[PDB]
């Protein structure tokens, strides 16, 4: 209940050495006390964001999000050289404007506010990173230099800024990735083509938003390779297809018709009728994952089949969880990439 | 521990469940729920 800052420290140390057994058991609730301490400061910042959003948008269109970060997501993190507490993002809060000037507008108005929570560091990557990511990041310091006996001081609470389009590329992104097994962040290594067409539509979407302005030869020639990318890996059918899918498992008919404590696949399928077509979700008990695959692949082997996907559905409820609007991101996204590969 | 997702077969489309309105192929659909887990797409 009562832990020291030199105990979480050192508690994160054995975690990264690979502790076991009851000294794992220790370590863990440590960092699951540190975890708790961000929940306060992380409701603040997200307020202040919310309060700052609404006076740079009078029409109350920005979107804001926010975010505990799990468990063993810390875990993960610290067994895979991260410190736990220089950590900037245990809490993090994002806001979603409509474009640029609103995104610009709504930074100076964080950086002029005068509280207790410094920004320790602002990032800018309105110029594109290795992986096609852009947006703004400030890392705030919650009850900074103003402490006494307060138990918040020094909380490290992550503000991300993003427009629209920068938000439907990174939603398409998590999709994608989720759905596809592909570890990108995991890894540095593997998925060449799938790297280089999310770097390359990143770069166009900052290109779009005047966020960073390529010249034409650099725009004709990322349209060209982002057209080729797409084709290989059928990436506007397949964002389609998987927001698709999502839908139909939303619906509350199909709900009832779930065993109670379902935790298997979807099998969503459409075929041409005896111009009508069918679509039905098929709902797969965990323990029937075989029974599921070989109905996909005789769906796959059918010429009446236009639609054959599989999904797991707890993947689609923290996708469906972590972003309300996917589906109007992975519209506006697909649009987006239709505009550069049709020039 | 299961994969996420299995990608056989896709084409472009989107659906709203509250206008029961579906587009594929350069048409408009009407959609119909025949049963909890079926659906029907008539011109
Ligand atoms: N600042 C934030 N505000 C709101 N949501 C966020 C924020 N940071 C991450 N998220 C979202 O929370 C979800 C969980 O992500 P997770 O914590 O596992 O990884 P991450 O923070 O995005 O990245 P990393 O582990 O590389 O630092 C994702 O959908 C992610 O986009
Ligand atoms: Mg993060
Ligand atoms: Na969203």
């Amino acid at each position: 209940l009562k832990y020291s800052k030199s105990q979480i420290e050192k508690a994160a140390r054995k975690i990264r050495h690979g502790c076991e057994g009851a000294e794992r058991e220790e370590a863990i609730k440590m960092i699951q006390n540190f975890r708790e301490l961000h929940l306060y400061p992380l409701m603040l910042m997200k307020n202040h964001l919310d309060r700052a959003a609404k006076k740079v948008d009078k029409e109350n269109k920005i979107i804001v999000a926010r975010r505990l970060k799990r468990l063993s997501t810390i875990i993960d993190k610290l067994e895979r050289a991260i410190a736990l507490t220089r950590m900037q993002d245990i809490g993090g809060c994002r806001a979603i404007v409509r474009n640029i000037e609103q995104l610009k507008k709504l930074k100076d108005r964080l950086v002029k506010s005068r509280s207790k929570h410094k920004i320790l560091k602002e990032y800018d990557y309105l110029t594109p990173k290795p992986s096609g990511y852009s947006g703004i990041h400030l890392a705030y310091s919650c009850f900074d230099e103003e402490n006494g006996n307060n138990p918040w001081s020094k909380t490290k609470i992550e503000v991300q800024l993003r427009t629209e389009l920068q938000h439907a590329w990174a939603t398409s992104l998590e999709i994608i990735d989720t759905l596809e097994n592909i570890k990108l962040k995991t890894s540095n290594e593997g998925h060449p083509e799938w790297r280089r067409f999310f770097y390359l539509s990143g770069c166009l979407v900052a290109h779009d938003e005047g966020a960073c302005i390529l010249d034409d030869e650099t725009i004709k020639n990322y349209q060209t390779e982002l057209k080729t990318l797409e084709e290989a890996l059928s990436v506007r059918s397949k964002l389609s297809t998987y927001t698709f899918a999502m839908k139909l498992t939303s619906d509350a008919n199909l709900k009832k018709s779930l065993p109670k404590n379902h935790n298997g696949f979807f099998l969503v399928r459409m075929r041409n009728a005896i111009g009508k077509f069918l679509v039905s979700v098929k709902p797969f008990r965990k323990k029937e994952s075989e029974q599921a695959l070989q109905e996909l692949n005789k769906d796959d082997a059918d010429p009446e089949v236009l639609i054959a996907v599989l999904l797991a559905t707890n993947n689609i409820k923290s996708l469906k969880k972590a972003y309300p609007n996917y589906f109007g991101s992975t519209n506006q996204f697909g649009r987006f990439l239709s505009r550069h590969i049709d020039t | 521990e299961l994969t996420p997702g299995i990608f056989k077969k896709g084409i472009e489309i989107t659906i709203d469940l509250e206008e029961m309105v579906c587009y594929h192929s350069g048409l408009t659909w009407k959609v119909k729920q025949l049963t909890n887990t079926l659906w029907s797409l008539a011109g």
